């Protein structure tokens, strides 16, 4: 781990967006329309989007029906499934980075933290993903991880869809861990066996947690089943984007709202 | 992934002749530009021939390989293959007479360290140059000046697929499904040397990284006197599609011929051409 | 219209990469470095390294420009 | 009181097969992710397999991938682990585990592969 600025030339974060989005093409992933520079400065141009998921969540006048939420989750997981099949982690999923065009098409956007994964010879930064959406293995300092770092954030986005409020708003890395454990319970070794081996692992008081059906009173069994799989503590057992799309929640009767019928913020 | 990559879509060409035409095209354009500036005549012997630009590119490519092998922070192999790929692509459409290969080969390695996420600081990078701290800073300034230019000449296609990971994939498949080859690890030594040989040819611009890696393995098996045609027909199931088995066998023969006819740059010829190239820059033909 | 899962179909121009469950029972994972408990704790498994190496090896094997 | 009762263990030869059962009681079995964990002597706990509440998705450890199959019958409140092509390294005590929320683990059944 190293770098700097001002004498390193072109911003490495912008190079991440260029090098990755130049290899990807999917309806639910933002498209790079133009890139240009001048004297180690660089500028990127993307598809013109109308709004993002955060303003939709914050719009008190906007009513989120079960069909609306299913459509947002479907498009998010479809773009994320494409990402993971090309061995790329987004590592910054949040409502800010889920943009919607004028036709109700959701696209993953900020790839400044995205990175390829799957290689055993590469070490990975654990200080990724915005704190409120960061998986516990990252808070425990994991330098080798997988798709769970995205799926945990997807669970926090779905929880913010249902609650219209940040699910786990930690003030610090330790406060984020307390909120995770006092809300979902503290994992035992049977639920996360090698958890103690993580570089920045810290032992917490055993909290029982709040039952999911109490946290999400408006969710049915199929939706509760999906949420539970996204928040499994074991990062190897936590469901993948493909597994999430194959769950009964997405194929059940309420169905997803078409893109042209999704609500448009005020 | 390669099968839908920009490398496959825009930077994999059909023939050596296409590569030669692009390089001769870059050489001719610089000549026209220099003559247009009214300093030189259309056939001034200061101009380098396309075959002389190639000899200098072979030389500075080996110097780039040598620079990476001694890089103080141990450099991953994927950074080196990415940097060499950048170097090949740049002088496909540019002349060594306009942008000096010495500065460009360092910019390729500098950019490859960022793209591949091999995070070294700028002083850590130029610290590997055996020059004074006065000169190491001058080299860094020139690298930052050519950095944007390199990305433009690559059409902002930065991801390079190397044959190193495909090489490991076949070994896993060999160790798993091909017991006929007892201990596939015996081939790694010779296949690695064969792999390094094709890296100096234009094979990176003509073949897929998977074909390159399989060629190195099967060639090493041929050296060890080991038959493994059944790995292609039976294990890779090319018994079904005979036209694809035929194409792949032709691709591997073409690659082995690329290495057979590779001409290393002679040291005396490099000395002459470096002298001519240096005179070409000092006259400042650009303007 | 209701939703039903359809797998994404992308041409690899190469041999068939074994399914994830075949990696275990056919012994593919015997020939990749075993993941340390610190790796399993973060989610990294040996099947990740094995699968990507297999995919990169077969990707574009049959593609000719 | 919560209770998980494993059964089905025994001595099996290399390459043989065994199915383990786990009868759950004291909680709403259908509403929880369930899983299997195993512990061999002089070795730490090893996650084996997990299945969701609805049962349509499963996840397996690399060491048992392609050989084991986890399933559940929510009507009978039982969890299953089909084990095929058993190897000597599969020898361990096998435990049914509540993989979500309040933790629960049974007493364990011994599987021995010679």
């Amino acid at each position: 781990g190293h770098r700097s600025e001002a004498k390193d030339g072109i911003n490495r974060t912008a190079l991440r967006e260029i090098k990755l989005l130049q290899e990807l093409s999917h309806p639910n992933i933002i498209g790079l329309l133009d890139a240009f520079g001048h004297k180690s400065n660089i500028s990127l141009v993307f598809d013109f989007m109308e709004t993002d998921l955060e303003v939709i969540i914050k719009d008190n006048s906007l009513v989120l029906t079960p069909s609306h939420i299913k459509a947002y989750m479907l498009m998010t997981l479809q773009g994320l499934e494409y990402l993971h099949q090309h061995w790329i982690l987004h590592r910054d999923l949040k409502p800010n980075n889920l943009l919607l065009d004028e036709n109700g098409v959701l696209k993953l956007a900020d790839f400044g933290l995205a990175k390829s994964f799957g290689s055993p010879n590469r070490a990975y930064t654990h200080q990724v993903v915005t704190r409120w959406y960061r998986a516990p293995e990252l808070l425990f300092g994991a330098r080798m991880y997988g798709v769970g770092v995205d799926m945990w954030a997807v669970g926090c986005i779905l929880a913010e869809l249902l609650l219209r409020v940040p699910f786990l708003p930690g003030d610090s890395d330790l406060d984020q861990l307390t909120r995770i454990f006092e809300t979902l319970g503290t994992p035992t070794e049977e639920q996360w066996p090698d958890m103690c081996s993580l570089p920045d692992y810290v032992t917490f008081k055993s909290f029982p947690g709040i039952p999911l059906h109490h946290i999400f009173s408006a969710a049915g069994d199929d939706l509760l089943d999906l949420i539970q799989g996204l928040f499994l503590f074991n990062p190897c057992a936590r469901i993948t984007a493909t597994q999430a799309l194959k769950m009964k929640y997405f194929s059940n009767r309420p169905g997803p709202t078409p893109g042209c019928q999704l609500p448009r913020p005020n | 992934m390669y099968h839908n990559s920009s490398q496959k879509r825009h930077w994999t060409f059909s023939s050596e002749e296409q590569l030669a035409r692009l390089r001769a095209d870059a050489n001719r354009k610089f000549r026209c530009k220099a003559v247009a500036n009214g300093k030189v005549l259309p056939n001034d012997p200061v101009f380098l021939e396309p075959h002389e630009e190639m000899t200098l590119c072979k030389y500075y490519e080996k110097r780039l390989l040598e620079f990476c092998s001694v890089f103080k922070p141990a450099m991953p192999r994927s950074v080196v293959g990415t940097a060499c790929m950048y170097f090949k692509r740049f002088y496909l459409n540019n002349s060594v007479m306009e942008y000096h290969p010495r500065i460009i080969m360092l910019t390729c390695a500098f950019l490859a360290c960022k793209v591949d996420e091999f995070n070294v600081s700028s002083p850590q990078f130029v610290g590997n140059l055996r020059e004074s701290p006065l000169g190491q800073e001058k080299a860094l300034e020139q690298i930052l000046e050519y950095e944007l230019l390199l990305i433009q000449q690559l059409n902002f296609h930065l991801i390079v697929h190397n044959p190193y990971r495909p090489f490991e994939g076949f070994l896993i498949d060999l160790k798993t499904r091909y017991p006929i080859l007892e201990n596939p690890e015996i081939l790694r030594k010779t296949a690695d040397d064969f792999l390094n040989r094709i890296a100096l040819t234009d094979a990176y611009l003509l073949y897929t990284p998977s074909q390159i890696a399989l060629t190195a393995i099967l060639s090493s098996a041929s050296r060890a006197g080991i038959t493994m045609e059944s790995y292609l027909s039976e294990s890779l199931m090319l018994k079904e599609n005979r036209t694809c088995l035929s194409q792949l066998l032709d691709i591997m023969k073409s690659m082995r011929n690329l290495v057979k006819k590779y001409e290393p740059p002679r040291s005396e010829e490099v000395a002459v051409l470096k002298q001519k190239l240096e005179r070409c820059h000092s006259a400042e033909l650009a303007l | 219209a209701l939703y039903e899962y359809q797998p994404l179909q992308i041409e690899t121009y190469g041999p068939h990469v074994p399914e994830l469950e075949m990696l275990g029972r056919l012994g593919y994972l015997n020939h990749v470095r075993a993941a340390s408990p610190q790796d399993l704790a973060g989610g990294y498994t040996s099947s990740l390294a094995c699968h990507r190496a297999l995919q990169d090896a077969f990707s574009g094997l049959f593609w000719q420009p | 009181q919560v209770q998980l009762v494993e059964s089905g263990g025994g001595l099996v030869q290399p390459g043989g097969s065994l199915r383990l059962s786990c009868v759950a009681s004291g909680f709403t079995f259908k509403n929880f992710y369930m899983g299997w964990v195993r512990q061999a002597p002089d070795k730490g706990l090893e996650w084996v397999a997990t299945i969701n509440s609805g049962g349509e998705i499963q996840s397996y450890a690399d060491s048992v991938k392609g050989r084991f199959t986890i399933s559940r019958d929510n009507a009978k409140n039982t969890l299953y682990l089909q084990m095929n092509n058993l190897r000597p390294e599969d020898t361990a005590v096998y435990y049914c585990s509540k993989q979500s929320s309040t933790p629960a683990k049974g007493q364990g059944t011994q599987v021995t592969v010679s």
